[PDB]
């Protein structure tokens, strides 16, 4: 278990490898955070979120 | 849905319901954005003309968040065939944009490569709908959801009396009486990942419902992601 194979590479969402290293990205409506791993919503209703 | 629980307030907001001229629900769908609904192509022949309802959890009791939407464009995959139900996918463009709220929100569209090695490798997916609670029973008035384990592709093919193409995948239980059913077709199959839900399938078909040695057959969304983005682009 290396890079993306080990706990999604610490990425909140999409994880892919380009040159023995992790690169995280996010779905529409989200923006990669400062740590380059987390995905921060942009609006009041980002995709894939339940509101309980 | 056979077994499982009912979707509680705010639990399955991406659920859409296709209704006929008589306001009867015949299929489900998944909200992808304010203008687009993902559903199954085989649902398109069920009614000569239908509309799309969102924010509904109880067909006989307005919760106040319900909203009907007319369909402006029906984008069907030209390769769909009733003979095998292969390419059972369609996208619907709504005339008026959906207003997101408590029980109305879009599910996320993942990237293909990431979805297959990470989402579809998870242990379970979530399917939901207003379909039958038993194989020979009637349609449910309450929106239901069910956690369904991903099935090994080998077991899938070996258990199916019908061909399982590369655009389908199995989910559910071998003997446990839980499974999607008639009326749930076109509905959402989503996979949770770190509190975020991603569209991973479309309820397609099955041999009966919850039958032993049989699984629920779903359209493999990851195989049409590029296609889906194109249908939404125009
Ligand atoms: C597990 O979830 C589901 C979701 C939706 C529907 C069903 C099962 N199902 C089907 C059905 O599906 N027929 C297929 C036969 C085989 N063909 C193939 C040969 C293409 C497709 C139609 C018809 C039907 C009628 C009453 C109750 C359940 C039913 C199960
Ligand atoms: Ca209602």
């Amino acid at each position: 278990r290396k890079l993306c194979s080990l706990d999604n590479g610490d990425c909140d969402q999409f994880c892919h490898e380009e040159q023995n290293s992790v690169v995280c990205s996010c779905a529409r409506g989200y923006t990669l955070a400062d740590n380059g791993k987390a995905c921060i919503p942009t609006g009041p209703y980002p995709c894939g979120k339940q509101t309980l | 849905i056979v077994g499982g629980q009912e979707c509680k307030d705010g639990e399955c907001p991406w659920q859409a319901l296709l209704i006929n001229e008589e306001n009867e629900g015949f299929c489900g769908g998944t909200i992808l954005s304010e203008f687009y609904i993902l559903t199954a192509a085989h649902c398109l022949y069920q009614a000569k003309r239908f509309k799309v309802r969102v924010g509904d959890r109880n067909t006989e009791q307005e919760e106040g968040g319900e909203a009907v939407h007319e369909v402006e464009v029906v984008i069907k995959h030209n390769r769909f065939t009733k003979e095998t139900y292969d390419f059972d996918i369609a996208v619907l463009r709504l005339k008026t944009p959906i207003t997101f709220r408590m029980n109305v929100a879009p599910a996320c569209l993942p990237e293909r490569d990431w979805a297959e090695s990470t989402l579809m490798t998870q242990k379970t997916g979530i399917v939901s709908g207003f379909g039958r609670t038993h194989e020979k029973g009637r349609q449910s008035t309450r929106l239901k959801m069910l956690e369904v384990p991903y099935v090994d592709r080998n077991s899938c093919k070996l258990s199916s009396s019908f061909i399982i193409t590369q655009n389908m995948f199995c989910a559910g239980y071998d003997t446990k009486q839980e499974d999607a059913c008639q009326g749930d077709s076109g509905g959402p199959h989503v996979t949770r990942f770190k509190d975020t839900y991603f569209v991973t399938g479309i309820v397609s078909w099955g041999e009966g419902c919850a039958r032993k040695g049989k699984y629920g057959i779903y359209t493999k969304v990851t195989a049409f992601l590029k296609w889906i983005d194109r249908s939404m682009k125009t």
